[PDB]
C-alpha cells in the first residue's frame, strides 16, 4: 500500500527476492558519532566528559591547591548556517566550562578546604554540525571522513618471508596502544630472542625481565619445566613424567620394575608412551652422559663455604656433577629442552645477556632511549617505571584492553588502560607458543583488526590534546605567585585549545570541501572510509597487500568502488547496509535461521564472528515456510564457499545487495559488467553535472528514492497535512488534528533555496512538487532539488540511442550528438560563479571604488550606477567593466620623446591608475546578485545603502509575514475550538479577533487552552519585536575583515554553459566519451516511421570492454518508452478511464514471480489519469542490483509493445535516404554529462607574465601561463634532427630576458630572426653555486 | 617580495643569513670581551651550525622554521626534482602555448590538424600585429591590439593569410617515444577542440575518452623548416623500433573494409559479369547488386618489371563486387592479389608496407587517405550493430558442466575415504574444470563462426558468419578471441590474492551474469590489475631515464 | 651497469645533472676539472646549439674555426 506521494509514477519492479529489511538512514554513521561527541552525558564513558574525567581534577604539587570540575554548557551560535556562509565565520558555540579552585589548608590534605570559587570559563569554540553531517568552517562547507586505522591491541605478526635467504621464518610480536609507546619483540635469524621499543636498536629480550624486578632464576622457572635428579647415593637418578619421552629415541633399555618398556636402540613409541603411563613408572637411574647434556636451572651453592658451584642457566660437566655430588646436592633442577617442543630461547638468550640485575638493565634501557647523556640511577628507575605504568603517558585504550585480552585468550574483557607484569608474561608464553608452533599468526588485512573512527572520536582527541597544554600551563601558574584568592580564569587560556581545534578542522587531511554536484556526491562522500591521514599510512610507504580486497570485506566494505591511479583500495567506500559496531568494528546484518526455518529477525554480526558461523546465500531459493527449497545452499564458512547441508546453516544473508556501495547500487544490470568498467562506472556517476530540468531514470536500480530522501536537498515535510499555499520560495502546510501538539500552534513553513552556489560553481536550487490543496504525509518530498525528480534522483536525462559506426564521427570513444539535444535545451548546464574586488590601503593612499576611470569611454560605463557597481541584471560579456576601482600612482617617472608629446597636446596624465575589477575572458553571463561588505570605520557609499535598506526591508516583511500566517493558524484553530461548549458561530466574526482568546467555555482543558493559545500569540508578538531588532541590529552592524582592507564587493555571475564539441558524456556502465560533432535533424539515422535516433555510439567499445550491462539497458529502455508511448497514443485521443486500467494492470503484471502486487482497483479514475499523465514519457522500471530482470522478461515486455523482439530494428539512412542492412540495435540509455565542460580546459598563452625569481612563466591558466614543455620532450627533440627548435623551445621563448623583447620586437616588425642569449636560470645556477666556496666560471 | 595586504613572502635563506652573521657578531663581541673559554668554545660551534647555510640537514639534525618544517638551504636549491637542474634547467615553461580536449574529425587530409580559431587568435598574437601594420589596417600596433580585442571582422582574413603555410606541435603527456611530438598544419575550426586525425591516435597512443594535447608553434623560419621537413606527420610513417608502418587503420576502418572485402555464398546478383570496377560501383549503388557476391570481372594491373617502367597486363579475374570496388582505390604498381582476399588487420599492414616498398612515399601517403575514407564510408553503410541475439550460448555447456561436477564429485569422494592427498585432489579439480572451460570453449567458437547455413540454388551450403561479434574478432577489429568465452563461455578460473586458483571456477557468462559470489571472486582480480597498471607505469618511466641518460 | 657507466664520464655537468648532485660538484671540484661540453646534456643545459641534429654543421663549423 503506497502513500499518496506514491500513486504519482510507481515505479514497475522486477525484484524476485522478497527483501525483509528497510535500507537505513544513509548518513547515520556521521550523525551518531558527532552526537556522541557533544551531549550531556552524565558518566564518562565518551564525550567531553569523557576527556574532563580523564583530565581533570588538577593538583598542584603538594601546595594544597585544587582545580576540580564540575560540568559544561554549550551556547547558542551567534551566526547561524546561511549567515555563515554569507560572511565566511565558522559555524560554532561557545563552550562555557564550570569550573571550581579550592585551596587545602595547612596540614589537611585529605581535610576541608578554606576557600572556594565557582567560575563559568570560557575555553574557545567547538564548531557544530548541520543536520546533514556537513560543517561550515570558513564560508564554505567540508566534511571530516572516517579514518580506518590498526586496531590498539597486541599483533602476533609473523615475518613470513625469506628476509635473510636462510629461509627461516620470524615470529614477532607488536604491542600498540591507542596512547603510548609500543613495545616490540623478535627473534633473529640465530632465533635468539630481542626486543625494541619505539623501533629504536635492537635489546636482548632479558633487559625488561629483569627490569620486571625479576632475578634469572623466577625466569627459568616461568620459562621452562623443570627436570629434577635425585641423589639415589649412587648414579644420579632422575624421575620420570611419561609425556616427557615422545619423539624421542632413548640411548638405552628403558625399563623399570623388572620390566622392559622401551628398547636400546627403538624410539619410545606411542605404544611404549601407553605401556609407561599404565605401568605406573615413576623414578629410574640413568646413564651418567645423560645429564651431562643438561643446563642446570637455578643456583646450587656450597652450603659450607658459602661458594657458588652453579649459578643458573650454567651446563652441566661431569666433573660439576662430582662437585654437586659430593656437596650433597641431593635435588638438582634442570629444564627440559628440546628440539621440537621447548626451545631453549629464553636460555641461550640469557647466556647473552649482559646484565646481572635490575640497575643493569635500567642504566642499559636509559642509553638506548637516549644517548650521550650520563646514566642516573633515579632518571632511569623513573623513566621505565614511568613509560609503562602511567595513566599519562600510557593509555592502552578501552577497546585496546578488550582486543588485548580477547587475543591473549584471557576471559575478563575490561581492566587496566596501563600493562601489568602478566600481560607482559602472556605476551612472551604466546609469542614462544608461536615460535614452537601450538598457536597461529595474525593479519592485517583482516577486518577484525581494523576499527573505523568518526569525527566524534578525533574531535575528543583533539580536544584532550588542547587541554594538556592548558593543564600543564595551569601547574605552572598554580605553583608559583601566591595563593591567591585569585578567580579561576587567568591561569586558564581560551586560544591554546581552540587553536588545536581549529587547526584540525581547519586543515587536517581529512576535512576538505565537499563535492556538492550531486546528491549522490555529497552521500558516497559523507560515507566514505580513508586509510591516509594521521595515525594511518602514506601513499608512498603502502604495499599492494593493504590495497587488496579481502574475504572480510563481504559486506562491510564496497570492493568495487575505489578512486582509480594513484591511490587504490586506500579509500574504500563504505557498505549500503554496514553499521559500526559499539567499539568501531564494522558490522553487518543477518537473518537468524532456526532449525530449518528461516526466522526474520535480524542479527547484526562483527568481523571476527564471522568466520565461526556459517552464512548462507542470498540467492537461496526458498518456499514459504524458510525452509530451503534444494537440499544445499552455496553457504560460505571460513572464507571458502561449500555446498553445505540444508541442516547446516546458522545464518542466511539478509538483501541480495548489500555487496556494493549506495554509489554503486545505482547501476542497473550491475552482474553483467566486467569490474573494471562498473568501477568507472561508480566513479563517474558521482561527477554528473545537475542539468537544467532534470528528467528521470527511465531504467533504474530501485534504490533512487532512498538516496534522494536521504540527502539533504530535497525538502521532506515533518507533519502530515494538507498544502495551503505554495509558492516556488516557500510552502505552507496546515498540520492535521492528531499529528498537532496540544501546546502550540501548528502550520509548518519551508523556505526553499532558490539559485544558490556549491563548491563546485552548479546552481544548487529548488522549486516545489506539490500543488495547492492537496494532502500530504509524514516523509513526501515537497520540493526537488537539483538532479531530483518527484523524490526520485535523475542525474541525467535518457535519449534515444543507436549502436553502429557513423562516417568516422565516433571513431574511439567519441559521441555522435543530434541537434535535437541542444534545439531541446536538455543538456544545458547552470554555472554561478563568485568574483571579488578588494580596496586595499596603499601607502600612498587609500583606493576608492568610484565609477569615475581614465581611458575608458561611455561603453564600459553604460552599466555601471552612480557609486560604481554594475546593475543587478545587466547582460555582461567578457571584458567588462563590474566594480570600477581606480589606484593612486606616484610619479610614472615620464620619459623622453613622449614627453614631447606631451607638449604637443597637454593631455596630462593622472596620478590614478586604472585597476578595476572586469570580467574574465571567454564568460558571459547576467549578475545575479551584489554583495557589498565594509570596513566598521568607513562612510559607507550610495550602493551599500541600497543593499541594506533592501535587506532591512526584506528581513522585516518576512518576519511580520511569518508571524501573520502563524497567528492566522492560531485563531483558525481557536474559531475550531469556540465551537464546542458554548458555540458562537455567526457571534464570533461579528467581533473581531480582539477578545476571541478570552472567551469563556465550558471548564474543560480547552477553557485552559484557548488562554494557551492566548499567552502563544502573546509570546509570538513579544518574540517578533525581539526578534526584528536583533535582526535590524546585525544587518547594519558593521563586518569584521582582514587588517588592512576597507571593502570588499563580490558580484555573482550565471552562466548557461550549453553543449559543444568537446564536452564529455558518459552512461551509466563507465563508457565515457567526447562530443565530436552536432549534425542537423536531417542527417541523423531516422527508423521507418521517421523518428530520428538521437545519439549514435560506437558498437566497437562493447566486445572489447565487455560491458554488456548497457545493453541489455539499452533494450529495457526501449520497451520502457514503447509502453509509454503505447499509453501516449492511448490518451491522445480521449478513450476511457478503464480501457487505461486494463492496460496498466496488464504492464503491470509481467512477468513471472515477481513481488510488488499493484492491482489498481483502489485508485478512483482520477490517481488513474494522474497516474497515466505522469507515465506518457515512459514507464519506469526498476532492477535490484544482483536480483535482476532475467532476459525472457525483457523479451515478454518487449512483446507487449509492438516492438520487436530482437530489438533491433532497420534504421535508413539520413542522406543517401538508402538502408542499411543488417538491423541495428536502438533503444532509450540513460546518459549523463560529466562536469570536464572543454571551456574550463581550452586556453592559450601568448605572452603573459613570468615568475619573479626564475625568469618563467606561470602556471596553469589561472595567471595564464604556459605549458610544462617536460624533459621527455626535450628527448623527443633530441630524437629528431630538430635542434632550432630545442633552442627557441627553452632558451627564446622562456628565459633570455633580452632574447624575447628582440624575438617581439623581430615577430612584429615582420622578420623572424632569433637571438640567443644565455638562459637565465642558467645563470642563477650559476650564483647558486658560485655562493658556496666552489669556484666556477665560464671561460674560453 | 610584498604581498598584497601587508604581508611579506621571503626566501628561508634570509633566516639563514640571519643566523650566521647574528652568531658572528655575537662572537665578535664575546671576542671584545675576553670571555670564558667555554663561552666562547659554544659560540663557535653554534657558529659551525655555517652548516646549515650551505647543506641543512646533512650532519646532525635540520634546524626547522616557524612552521616547524626542515627550511631549505642552497644544496636543497640545487638537487632533487624541484632544484634547478630537473625542475627549471631541463624542463622549462614555454610561452606559445595551449591545451584543450581531442575530437576526432575524419574529413582531414592527415598533414592537417583542426584547430579552434581562439586558440589560432591568442597563439598567433604578433604575427597578425606585424601584418596588420604592414597591410596599414592600423595606424600603430596599439590600434592593431585594440581592433584584435574587438574581434572586427578584417581580422580573421589576416589570420587565414599568416595561419597558411605555418606548422604547429602537437604533443601528448606521456611522451614515451619520438613519435609523441608531431607537426601538423592547422585548419581554423568553429568549435572549441582540437580536432586531431585519426589514423595518427595509434602514434600518439590517444583515445578520445577526454585527452588532452598541448599546442606549440615553431616561431622562426629554421623552426618551420625543421618543423616540416623532419616532424611533419607525413615523414613519420614507419616506427623507429622496426620498419613496420604505424599508420595501420586502427578499429572501425578495418572493420569496414573487411565487411566490404568477403562473399555472401548465395546473394544478388551472383554470376553476372563485371567489364571493369567503374561497373562494380554502378551496380552497387543502384542497388541491383549486392556488396559482396563472387562475380567474374575485368580488370588491369601493372607491374614495373621494367626498370622502372610499369607495364600493362589486363585479364578476367574472378572476385567478388566489394573487393572490385576497392580495386579503384589502389595505385597503379601493386598486384591484384593484394585485396583479393577477407583483409584483416594483418592484411591491410602488409598491404600498406608494401606499396610502400614498391612505389615510394606520396602513393602510400594518398593510399592511407583514400583507405581510411572508403574505409569509414562502409562501415557506416554496413550497419554493424550489436546485440543480445549476438552472443550465442552452445547448446551443450550446461551439459559439460554436469559432467565437469560428476567428475569433481567422483574425486571430492576419493578423498573423503583418503585414497589420494590434498594437492593430488587440487590439481584433479584444477585440470578437470581446466578440461571443461577449454571444451566449452570450443563447442562456442564452434557454433559461432560457421553455423551460418545459407543455400545456393539447390540443397545447402555452410559459410564463415556475419554475425557481427565474430566479424569485431575475427577481423582483428578490437576482439579477441580470449575475450570471448567471457561473452559467451564460463568465465574460467579466478585467482585468489595469495596466486592460488579457485577450487570451483566461475561458471558463469556475461550474457547469463553472475550471481554475489562468483562477482566477488571476480573483483579482486581486477582490482590487482588495475594496481598493477598503475604502478607498472613508474618504472617504466624510471627505465626510459636511465636508458636514455646512459647513451 | 647503465646505472654505473651513466656516471663515469669525462662531462660532469652530464653527470651533476643525474645523480646526487653533492658527490659530483665536491668530485670535480677538488679535480679541477673542465668540461668542454660535447655531449647533449650539456649544450641543452647551457641552452646552445645541440651537436647532434641540425645543429651538427654549426658545430662542425666551429670545432673547424676552433684551433686553426
Ligand atoms: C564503555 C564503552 C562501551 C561499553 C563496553 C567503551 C567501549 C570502547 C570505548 C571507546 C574506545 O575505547 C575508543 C575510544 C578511545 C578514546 O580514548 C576514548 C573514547 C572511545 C570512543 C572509547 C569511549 C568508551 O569507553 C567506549 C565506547
Ligand atoms: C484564508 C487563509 C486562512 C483560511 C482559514 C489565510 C491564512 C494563510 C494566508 C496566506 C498566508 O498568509 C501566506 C501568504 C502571505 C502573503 O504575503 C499574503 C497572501 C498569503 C497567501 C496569505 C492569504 C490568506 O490570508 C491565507 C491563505
Ligand atoms: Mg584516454
Amino acid at each position: 500500500v503506497y502513500s499518496y506521494t506514491e500513486k504519482k509514477r510507481i515505479r514497475k519492479d522486477f525484484g524476485k527476492r522478497p527483501q525483509v529489511l528497510d535500507v537505513p538512514y544513509l548518513l547515520s554513521i556521521q550523525l551518531d558519532s558527532f552526537q556522541k561527541f557533544i551531549e550531556q552525558d552524565p558518566e564518562g564513558q565518551y564525550g567531553l566528559e569523557a576527556a574532563f574525567r580523564s583530565v581533570f581534577p588538577i593538583q598542584s604539587y603538594s601546595g594544597n591547591s585544587e582545580l576540580q570540575y564540575v560540568s559544561y554548557r554549550l551556547g547558542e551560535p551567534v551566526f547561524d548556517v546561511q549567515e555563515c556562509q554569507i560572511r565566511g565565520v565558522t559555524y560554532s558555540a561557545p563552550l562555557r566550562v564550570k569550573l571550581r579552585l579550592v585551596i587545602y589548608e595547612r596540614e589537611a590534605p585529605e581535610g576541608t578546604v578554606k576557600d572556594i570559587k565557582e567560575q563559568e570559563v570560557y575555553m574557545g569554540e567547538i564548531p557544530l554540525m548541520t543536520d546533514n553531517g556537513t560543517f561550515v568552517i570558513n564560508g564554505t562547507e567540508r566534511v571530516i571522513v572516517s579514518q580506518l586505522h590498526r586496531s590498539p591491541g597486541v599483533f602476533f605478526d609473523s615475518d613470513k618471508g625469506k628476509t635473510h635467504s636462510s629461509g627461516k621464518v620470524l615470529y614477532n610480536a607488536r604491542i600498540i596502544p591507542y596512547r603510548g609507546s609500543w613495545l616490540d619483540f623478535e627473534f633473529d635469524p640465530k632465533d635468539n630472542l630481542f626486543v625494541r621499543i619505539d623501533r629504536r636498536r635492537k635489546l636482548p629480550a632479558t633487559i625488561i625481565l629483569r627490569a620486571l624486578n625479576y632475578t634469572t632464576e623466577q625466569i627459568l622457572d616461568l620459562f621452562f619445566e623443570k627436570v629434577i635428579f635425585e641423589i639415589r647415593d649412587n648414579k644420579l637418578q632422575m624421575e620420570l613424567v611419561p609425556e616427557r619421552l615422545r619423539g624421542e629415541t632413548a640411548s638405552f633399555d628403558i625399563e623399570a620394575n623388572g620390566k622392559v618398556y622401551v628398547e636400546k636402540g627403538r624410539r619410545i613409541t606411542a605404544r611404549h608412551i601407553r605401556q609407561l603411563e599404565k605401568d605406573d613408572v615413576k623414578l629410574i637411574e640413568v646413564p651418567v652422559e645423560y645429564i651431562a647434556g643438561k643446563v642446570v636451572a637455578k643456583d646450587y651453592i656450597d652450603e659450607s663455604t658459602g661458594e657458588l658451584i652453579c649459578a643458573a642457566n650454567m651446563e652441566l660437566s661431569l666433573d660439576l656433577l662430582a662437585k654437586l655430588s659430593q656437596s650433597g646436592h641431593k635435588r638438582i633442577e634442570t629444564l627440559f629442552t628440546n628440539d621440537l617442543d621447548h626451545g631453549p630461547y629464553i636460555s641461550e638468550t640469557l647466556r647473552v645477556d649482559p646484565t646481572n640485575d635490575r640497575l643493569s638493565a635500567l642504566v642499559e634501557i636509559y642509553r638506548m632511549m637516549r644517548p650521550g647523556e650520563p646514566p642516573t640511577r633515579e632518571a632511569a628507575e623513573s623513566l621505565f617505571e614511568n613509560l609503562f605504568f602511567s595513566e599519562d603517558r600510557y593509555d592502552l585504550s578501552a577497546v585496546g584492553r578488550m582486543k588485548f585480552n580477547r587475543s591473549l585468550l584471557r576471559e575478563e574483557i575490561e581492566g587496566s588502560g596501563i600493562l601489568s607484569k602478566d600481560d607482559i608474561i602472556d605476551v612472551m608464553k604466546k609469542l614462544i607458543d608461536i615460535r614452537n608452533g601450538k598457536g597461529e599468526v595474525d593479519d592485517i588485512d583482516h577486518l577484525g583488526n581494523r576499527r573505523i573512527r568518526s569525527v566524534g572520536e578525533m574531535a575528543e582527541n583533539q580536544f584532550r590534546v588542547g587541554l594538556v597544554r592548558v593543564e600543564r600551563a595551569v601547574k605552572e601558574r598554580l605553583s608559583l605567585g601566591d595563593l591567591d584568592t585569585l578567580m579561576p580564569q587567568d591561569m586558564i587560556n581560551a586560544k591554546p585549545i581552540s587553536a588545536a581545534v581549529k587547526e584540525f578542522f581547519g586543515s587536517s587531511q581529512l576535512s576538505q570541501f565537499m563535492d556538492q554536484n550531486n546528491p549522490l556526491s555529497e552521500i558516497t562522500h559523507k560515507r566514505r572510509i580513508s586509510a591516509l591521514g594521521p595515525g594511518g599510512l602514506t601513499r608512498e610507504r603502502a604495499g599492494f597487500e593493504v590495497r587488496d580486497v579481502h574475504p572480510t570485506h563481504y559486506g562491510r566494505v564496497c570492493p568495487i568502488e575505489t578512486p582509480e591511479g594513484p591511490n587504490i583500495g586506500l579509500i574504500n567506500s563504505l557498505s549500503v547496509y554496514a553499521q559500526t559496531n559499539e567499539y568501531g568494528f564494522l558490522e553487518t546484518p543477518y537473518r537468524k535461521v532456526t532449525d530449518g526455518v528461516v526466522t526474520d529477525e535480524i542479527h547484526y554480526l562483527s568481523a571476527i564472528e564471522e568466520g565461526n558461523y556459517v552464512i548462507a546465500q542470498a540467492n537461496s531459493n526458498l518456499d514459504e515456510e524458510g525452509h530451503f527449497v534444494e537440499d544445499l545452499v552455496t553457504c560460505r564458512s571460513k572464507g571458502e564457499s561449500s555446498l553445505f547441508s540444508r541442516d547446516q546453516v546458522d545464518y542466511m544473508d539478509v538483501s541480495t545487495q548489500q555487496v556494493v556501495s549506495v554509489g554503486a547500487s545505482l547501476i542497473p544490470f550491475l552482474e553483467h559488467d566486467d569490474a573494471n568498467r562498473a568501477l568507472m562506472g561508480a566513479n563517474m556517476q558521482r561527477q554528473a553535472v545537475p542539468t537544467l530540468r532534470a528528467d528521470k531514470p527511465l531504467v533504474g536500480t530501485g534504490m533512487e528514492r532512498a538516496v534522494a530522501v536521504d540527502s539533504g536537498v530535497t525538502a521532506v515535510a515533518k507533519r502530515g497535512g494538507v498544502v495551503q499555499y505554495v509558492d516556488a520560495s516557500r510552502i505552507v502546510i496546515k498540520v492535521n488534528e492528531d499529528e498537532m501538539y496540544p501546546g502550540e500552534a501548528g502550520i509548518d513553513i519551508y523556505n526553499l533555496t532558490k539559485y544558490t552556489r556549491s563548491n563546485q560553481n552548479t546552481c544548487i536550487n529548488q522549486m516545489p512538487c506539490v500543488s495547492l490543496g492537496e494532502p500530504v504525509e509524514r516523509g513526501d518530498v515537497l520540493a526537488d532539488g537539483p538532479s531530483t525528480d518527484l523524490g526520485e534522483l535523475a542525474l541525467g536525462q535518457n535519449m534515444r540511442v543507436a549502436f553502429m559506426p557513423w562516417n568516422g564521427y565516433n571513431f574511439e570513444d567519441s559521441i555522435l550528438v543530434s541537434e535535437r539535444v541542444v534545439q531541446e535545451d536538455r543538456f544545458t548546464t547552470i554555472h554561478i560563479q563568485e568574483l571579488a574586488c578588494v580596496s586595499r590601503d596603499t601607502k600612498l593612499g587609500p583606493e576608492e571604488i568610484t565609477a569615475d576611470i581614465p581611458n575608458v569611454g561611455e561603453a564600459a560605463l553604460s552599466k555601471l550606477d552612480e557609486s560604481g557597481i554594475v546593475y543587478i541584471g545587466a547582460e555582461v560579456t567578457g571584458g567588462d567593466i563590474l566594480v570600477g576601482k581606480v589606484t593612486p600612482k606616484g610619479e610614472t617617472q615620464l620619459t623622453p620623446e613622449e614627453k614631447l608629446l606631451r607638449a604637443i597636446f597637454g593631455e596630462k596624465a593622472s596620478d590614478v591608475k586604472d585597476s578595476s575589477l572586469r570580467v574574465p575572458n571567454g564568460v558571459s553571463g547576467t549578475v545575479i546578485d551584489v554583495q557589498v561588505f565594509t570596513r566598521d570605520g568607513v562612510e559607507k557609499d550610495k550602493r551599500a545603502l541600497e543593499i541594506e535598506e533592501m535587506q532591512l526591508k526584506q528581513a522585516k516583511k518576512d518576519l511580520s509575514e511569518e508571524l501573520q500566517i502563524l497567528e492566522a493558524g492560531l485563531f483558525s484553530r481557536i474559531r475550531a475550538v469556540l465551537v464546542a461548549g458554548g458555540v458562537e458561530a455567526e457571534k464570533l466574526d461579528k467581533l473581531p479577533r480582539d477578545r476571541w482568546l478570552e472567551l469563556g467555555l465550558t471548564d474543560e482543558e480547552k477553557q485552559n487552552q484557548l488562554e494557551q493559545l492566548a499567552e502563544q500569540y502573546d509570546e509570538l508578538k513579544h518574540e517578533f519585536e525581539k526578534k526584528l531588532e536583533a535582526k535590524r541590529r546585525k544587518i547594519t552592524q558593521g563586518d569584521d575583515l582582514a587588517p588592512g582592507v576597507l571593502k570588499i564587493v563580490k558580484v555573482y555571475l550565471a552562466v548557461k554553459r550549453r553543449i559543444q564539441p568537446g564536452d564529455k558524456m558518459a552512461g551509466r556502465h563507465g563508457n565515457k566519451g567526447v562530443i565530436s560533432k552536432i549534425n542537423p535533424i536531417e542527417d541523423m539515422p531516422y527508423d521507418e516511421n521517421g523518428t530520428p535516433v538521437d545519439i549514435v555510439l560506437n558498437p566497437l567499445g562493447v566486445p572489447s570492454r565487455m560491458n554488456i550491462g548497457q545493453i541489455l539497458e539499452t533494450h529495457l529502455g526501449m520497451a520502457a518508452k514503447g509502453i509509454g508511448d503505447k499509453i501516449n497514443a492511448m490518451l491522445k485521443q480521449q478513450q476511457e478511464v478503464a480501457k487505461l486500467r486494463e492496460f496498466i494492470q496488464r504492464a503491470y503484471d509481467l512477468g513471472a514471480d515477481v513481488r510488488q502486487k499493484v492491482d489498481l482497483s483502489t485508485f478512483s479514475d482520477e490517481e488513474v489519469m494522474r497516474l497515466a499523465e505522469n507515465l506518457r514519457k515512459g514507464m519506469p522500471i526498476a532492477t535490484p542490483v544482483f536480483d535482476g530482470a532475467k532476459e525472457a522478461e525483457i523479451k515478454e515486455l518487449l512483446k507487449l509493445g509492438d516492438l520487436p523482439t530482437s530489438g533491433q530494428i532497420r534504421l535508413y539512412d539520413g542522406r543517401t535516404g538508402e538502408q542499411f542492412e543488417r538491423p541495428v540495435t536502438v533503444g532509450y540509455m540513460y546518459m549523463l554529462k560529466l562536469n570536464h565542460l572543454v571551456d574550463d580546459k581550452m586556453h592559450a598563452r601568448s605572452t603573459g607574465s613570468y615568475s619573479l625569481v626564475t625568469q618563467q612563466p606561470l602556471g596553469g591558466k589561472a595567471q595564464f601561463g604556459g605549458q610544462r614543455f617536460g624533459e621527455m620532450e626535450v628527448w623527443a627533440l633530441e630524437a629528431y634532427g630538430a635542434a632550432y627548435t630545442l633552442q627557441e623551445m627553452l632558451t627564446v621563448k622562456s628565459d633570455d630576458v633580452n632574447g624575447r623583447t628582440k624575438m617581439y620586437k623581430n615577430i612584429v616588425d615582420g622578420n623572424h630572426q632569433m637571438e640567443p642569449g644565455m638562459p637565465e636560470s642558467f645563470n642563477v645556477l650559476l650564483k647558486e653555486i658560485r655562493s658556496l666556496g666552489i669556484n666556477i666560471e665560464l671561460e674560453d | 617580495v610584498p604581498l598584497d595586504g601587508g604581508r611579506f613572502a621571503t626566501s628561508d635563506l634570509n633566516d639563514l643569513y640571519r643566523r650566521v652573521i647574528n652568531r658572528n657578531n655575537r662572537l665578535k663581541r664575546l671576542l671584545d670581551l675576553a670571555a670564558p673559554d667555554i663561552i666562547v668554545r659554544n659560540e663557535k660551534r653554534m657558529l659551525q651550525e655555517v652548516d646549515a647555510l650551505l647543506d641543512n640537514g646533512r650532519r646532525g639534525r635540520a634546524i626547522t622554521g616557524s612552521n616547524k618544517r626542515p627550511l631549505k638551504s642552497l644544496a636543497d636549491m640545487i638537487k632533487g626534482k624541484q632544484g634547478r637542474f630537473r625542475q627549471n634547467l631541463l624542463g622549462k615553461r614555454v610561452d606559445y602555448s595551449g591545451r584543450s580536449v581531442i575530437t576526432v574529425g575524419p574529413y582531414l587530409r592527415l598533414h592537417q590538424c583542426g584547430l579552434p580559431k581562439k586558440m589560432a587568435l591568442e597563439l598567433f598574437k604578433p604575427f597578425i600585429y606585424g601584418k596588420l601594420e604592414l597591410r596599414g589596417l592600423a595606424t600603430t600596433i596599439k590600434a592593431a591590439k585594440k581592433m584584435v580585442e574587438r574581434e572586427e571582422a578584417v581580422v580573421w582574413d589576416i589570420l587565414d593569410e599568416v595561419i597558411r603555410e605555418h606548422p604547429v606541435l602537437l604533443n601528448r603527456a606521456p611522451t614515451l617515444h619520438r613519435l609523441g611530438i608531431q607537426a601538423f598544419e592547422p585548419v581554423l575550426i568553429e568549435g572549441k577542440a582540437i580536432q586531431l586525425h585519426p589514423l595518427v591516435c595509434a602514434a600518439y597512443n590517444a583515445d578520445f575518452d577526454g585527452d588532452q594535447m598541448a599546442v606549440h608553434v615553431p616561431l622562426t623560419l629554421e623552426a618551420q623548416l625543421e618543423a616540416r621537413a623532419l616532424m611533419m606527420s607525413t615523414n613519420n610513417i614507419l616506427s623507429p623500433a622496426n620498419g613496420e608502418p604505424i599508420i595501420v587503420p586502427s578499429q572501425d576502418v578495418v572493420l569496414g573494409l573487411y565487411y566490404m572485402t568477403r562473399d555472401c555464398v548465395n546473394a544478388k546478383g551472383e554470376g553476372m559479369v563485371l567489364t571493369g570496377p567503374k561497373e562494380a560501383e554502378r551496380l552497387y549503388r543502384s542497388g541491383l547488386a549486392s556488396l559482396h557476391a563472387r562475380v567474374k570481372v575485368r580488370i588491369t594491373e601493372y607491374e614495373k618489371d621494367a626498370n622502372g617502367e610499369l607495364v600493362a597486363k589486363t585479364s578476367l579475374k574472378d572476385t567478388t563486387v566489394g573487393r572490385a570496388i576497392l580495386w579503384m582505390i589502389v595505385p597503379k604498381g601493386l598486384p591484384y592479389s593484394i585485396v583479393n582476399q577477407a583483409l584483416g588487420k594483418k592484411a591491410i599492414s602488409k598491404m600498406l608496407n608494401t606499396c610502400y616498398r614498391i612505389l615510394g612515399l606520396k602513393p602510400t601517403v594518398i593510399f592511407a587517405d583514400q583507405i581510411m575514407y572508403t574505409g569509414f564510408a562502409y562501415a557506416a553503410r554496413s550497419g554493424a550493430s550489436v546485440g543480445i541475439d549476438d552472443m550465442v550460448i552452445p547448446e551443450k555447456k550446461h551439459e559439460i558442466i554436469s559432467e565437469a561436477e560428476a567428475e569433481v564429485a567422483e574425486i571430492q569422494e576419493q578423498f573423503q575415504s583418503g585414497l589420494v592427498t590434498a594437492g593430488e585432489r587440487y590439481n584433479k579439480v584444477i585440470d578437470i574444470w581446466a578440461a571443461a572451460n577449454d571444451r566449452v570453449s570450443k563447442a562456442m567458437m564452434d557454433n559461432l563462426q560457421t553455423e551460418t547455413v545459407i543455400n545456393r540454388d539447390g540443397q545447402e551450403e555452410k559459410q564463415v558468419s556475419f554475425n557481427s561479434i565474430y566479424m569485431m574478432a575475427d577481423s582483428g577489429a578490437r576482439g579477441s578471441a580470449a575475450q570471448i568465452r567471457q561473452l559467451a563461455g564460463m568465465r574460467g578460473l579466478m585467482a585468489k590474492p595469495d596466486g592460488s586458483i579457485i577450487e570451483t571456477p566461475i561458471t558463469a557468462n556475461f550474457r547469463e551474469g553472475l550471481n554475489v559470489l562468483q562477482y566477488f571472486i571476480s573483483t579482486h582480480g581486477a582490482r590487482k590489475g588495475l594496481a598493477d597498471t598503475a604502478l607498472k607505469t613508474a618504472n617504466s618511466g624510471y627505465l626510459t631515464r636511465r636508458l636514455v641518460d646512459v647513451a | 651497469g647503465i646505472t654505473k657507466a651513466s656516471l663515469a664520464t669525462e662531462s660532469f655537468i652530464s653527470a651533476a645533472s643525474f645523480q646526487e648532485t653533492t658527490r659530483v660538484l665536491t668530485e670535480a671540484a677538488v679535480a679541477g676539472k673542465r668540461d668542454e661540453l660535447r655531449g647533449l646534456k650539456e649544450n641543452v643545459i647551457v641552452g646552445r646549439l645541440i651537436p647532434a641534429g641540425t645543429g651538427y654543421a654549426y658545430h662542425q663549423d666551429r670545432m673547424r674555426r676552433r684551433a686553426a
